[PDB]
This record gives C-alpha cells, structure tokens and sequence, in this order.
C-alpha cells in the first residue's frame, strides 16, 4: 500500500526558518504530484501549493506565495515545504497529499499523517498540577494542569485503571504563551471517603512526571 | 477565482438516518472538455482527511456504497445513506478544476441524541496555586447535548469579561454528550479582595440558567 511519511513535529521561534518533508513509500512511477495543505486547529483545509516532482513545476496559492517554497527530490521520492521566516500565525498542522494521475484531471489522492508545527517565543516548561477538589449522588473532581510548553501533556487517573467518566479537555493557549488544561472525573460520592484518586501527568518535552492525589479538603 | 460554499456547518444525525451535505460553487465546475471534477473528503476526529468521492459521484476504493455524490454545474451534494457511529467527523468538498484550488469550509456531522442538561460544578483555587500568586476558578459543565452552551462569571455579584477561557471535549463515543470547562483567572490579590464566586450556565436543556457558587474561605 502506498503511504506518505512526514517529518516529525517541530517547535520553532518566530523568525526562524523551517523545512518539513514528505516521502513517498511504495509507489514506483513518476505520474504523481505532491501538494501541501494547512489546517489551523478547529479550522478547515487550505491549499498551499502543488509541485510536479518530474520537472519541479509548481503552482502556489495566492495566499501563501512569498511565504513558503515547495521543492522536490525525485532521487529519494521526497518533497519539501519550507519557510524562510516563520510567524506565530504559522502554528498549524501541515499535510502533504499525493495525487497520482493518468494534462488530465483524474487522479488518486493519498494524504500524509500531518505534522504539527508550533511557532512561539515560549521555552520548554513543565506543568504545575493543582487539585480540583470535590465538595459537599455523583461527585466531580479533577486536576488543573497549568503553565506548560510545548504541547502535548498526557493525563491518566490511577495509573490507567480509572477510565470511565474521565474528561481531559484539550489545552488552551494562555496569554503567557503557556498551555493549560484540566482533566476531570465524575465519581460516586460514597467513593470519596473510601477511595483514592490520583491524576498522573506526563509532559515529556521537559521530562516531568507528576502524580497528585485529589482529596476533598476542609 | 472559484469560491466553494458548503452547508450546513454542523449536521446532527440520528444514527441510521441519512445526512445530506451541500456544496455550491461560484461558477460552473464543468471543465472545457465537458466533465466535472468535484471531490469529497472525510476527516475523522484526530485523523488525516481521506478522499471519499471524486469526479462528482465516483467512489474511491474501499469506500462503502452509502456515500453517494451527486450534482451538476454549481450545485453538488454528498449524501450518506445511513449515518453510523464511524461517520462522525468533518466533510469537505474539493475543487481542483480551476486554479486556485480550494476546499469547502467543512460540515461537522455529529450524533443526534435527546437534549441533556449540563451538570455543573465549581472548583475554588487550591491553596497551593494561591501561594504561586495566581487564582484559577474552574466551572465544569458535564455531559450535555446539544453543543450550544453559555457560561458567565460573576464575582461579588459583578459580571466578568475577558478573564476566562473555555474548552470543549469532542462528542463522547458512548453517551454522545459534550463537556465544557471554563476557567476564570485572577491574581491572588484580586481573588482575596472578593467574597462570592459564581458561574451561570445557559443551555437548551435547562428551563432557567443555573448558578453554582462558593464563598472564598467557607
């Protein structure tokens, strides 16, 4: 089966350059094009441009021309998208898409896995974990995972054993340029005296593991 | 040159029922040879897009018969015959006839279920976070449907603006509900100069808005 391999997630600073890559795997012939598509979080798909690897002919969207360059290396079945000068607005997911054609308009359409590009002035920081303590049926408790960079953070409860009724919200970007999320769990109120609940927070870019026990306090 | 308009933006479907997604172009998509080359994509949550339909109605390999593409000229439709749990996600029409290429804005298909009111909980800031100099107060809205909701913050019976941030989970696989967090961020100083902290929640499944509150220090 044909498939595209994309380079790994990038964290960059405003003004730096960046080249991301896309490699065809398991397709022989040269009857294909490679196009790059941007998707902001929560937003739709945007065509950025298309390259014919055979002659390196390119077509650019008018909205991205002069911000990016598309290139191809047939010798290794790889295509590239590069910026000279990144901006925070370039924080998005970028897909390369292979269009295998028959001047014809009919092809087959293989998408890559996407790569997340984070452009920000923040530096790596591990989270502070705070308890969202249950109070005075069904009770709610949780952990606030505050002030970390970059994404992602993984959260589990009781080392993966507590799974149902768990809601880990997607993180939001604070004005500090740090991320913040919470994870909550609804539990039977009787269980709050008999049981123990610990959130396990993993932020691997800073090698931070935190286990915080959320207890009702008074 | 060509502008694609897609409707509706969101589409609640009862499982087993059909979904119809529309896509209109600002000029006829019929190429100079007499053929039309509109495509449709599906993006499952967290997944790359995959092409379903090309050339208006032809289906790509492996895509089931219940995806039916139709249309002519400027008016095109994707019909999903019997929407099931695996079809939740965003659908995009794709125009590659005329340069510049573009995608519709996307139609989010979710699962219709009976209205469920949010269960609301409020969390005061931990004393650990207060020693850090910042107070986060969290309002949790748990397991509601539909997605529309509004939360509003009041401090010492004074409405707040511009100091809160929201986050929403995607549709839960089991119960088809959403949950929402809103976080109110104050300085420690500001937090201690006030007494009662409350969040008000408005949702189709509530007859009147609900308020959860606490008194700092109680």
């Amino acid at each position: 089966e044909v498939q595209l391999v994309q380079s790994e997630a990038e964290v960059k600073r405003p003004g730096e350059s960046l080249k991301i890559s896309c490699q065809t795997s398991g397709y022989n012939f040269p009857n294909y094009w490679i196009t790059w598509v941007r998707q902001m979080p929560g937003k739709g798909l945007e065509w950025m441009g298309t390259i014919d690897p055979r002659d390196s002919d390119t077509k650019y969207s008018p909205s991205f021309q002069g911000q990016v360059t598309i290139s191809a290396d047939k010798s290794i079945n790889t295509a590239y998208l590069q910026w000279t000068s990144l901006r925070a607005s370039d924080s998005a997911t970028y897909y390369c898409v292979m269009w295998v054609y028959i001047t014809g308009n009919i092809w087959v359409d293989v998408w890559g896995p996407g790569v997340l590009v984070t452009v920000s002035s923040a530096s790596t920081k591990g989270p502070s974990v705070f308890p969202l303590a249950p109070s005075s049926g069904t009770a709610a408790l949780g952990c606030l995972v505050k002030d970390y960079f970059p994404e992602p953070v993984t959260v589990s409860w009781n080392s993966g054993a507590l799974t149902s009724g768990v809601h880990t919200f997607p993180a939001v970007l604070q004005s500090s340029g740090l991320y913040s999320l919470s994870s909550v769990v609804t539990v039977p109120s009787s269980s709050l005296g008999t049981q123990t609940y610990i959130c396990n927070v993993n932020h691997k870019p800073s090698n931070t593991k935190v286990d915080k026990r959320v207890e009702p306090k008074s | 040159d060509v502008v694609m308009t897609q409707s509706p933006l969101s589409l609640p479907i009862t499982p087993g029922q059909p979904a119809s997604i529309s896509c209109r172009s600002s000029q006829s998509l019929v190429h100079n040879n007499g053929n039309t080359y509109l495509t449709w994509y599906q993006q499952r949550p967290g997944q790359p897009p995959r092409r379903l339909i090309y050339q208006v109605s032809n289906r790509d390999s492996g895509v089931p018969d219940r995806f039916i593409g139709s249309g002519a000229g400027t008016d095109f439709t994707l019909k999903i015959s019997r929407v099931e749990s695996e079809d939740v996600g965003i659908y995009y029409c794709g125009q590659i006839t005329d340069f510049p290429y573009s995608f519709g804005q996307g139609t989010k298909v979710d699962i219709k279920r009976t209205v469920a009111a949010p269960s609301v909980f409020i969390f005061p800031p931990s004393d650990e976070q207060l020693k850090s100099g910042t107070a986060s107060v969290v309002c949790l809205l748990n397991n509601f449907y539909p997605r529309e909701a509004k939360v509003q913050w009041k401090v010492d019976n004074a409405l707040q603006s511009g100091n809160s941030q929201e986050s929403v989970t995607e549709q839960d696989s089991k119960d088809s509900t959403y949950s929402l967090s809103s976080t109110l961020t104050l300085s420690k100083a500001d937090y201690e100069k006030h007494k009662v902290y409350a969040c008000e929640v408005t949702h189709q499944g509530l007859s009147s808005p609900v308020t959860k509150s606490f008194n700092r220090g109680e």
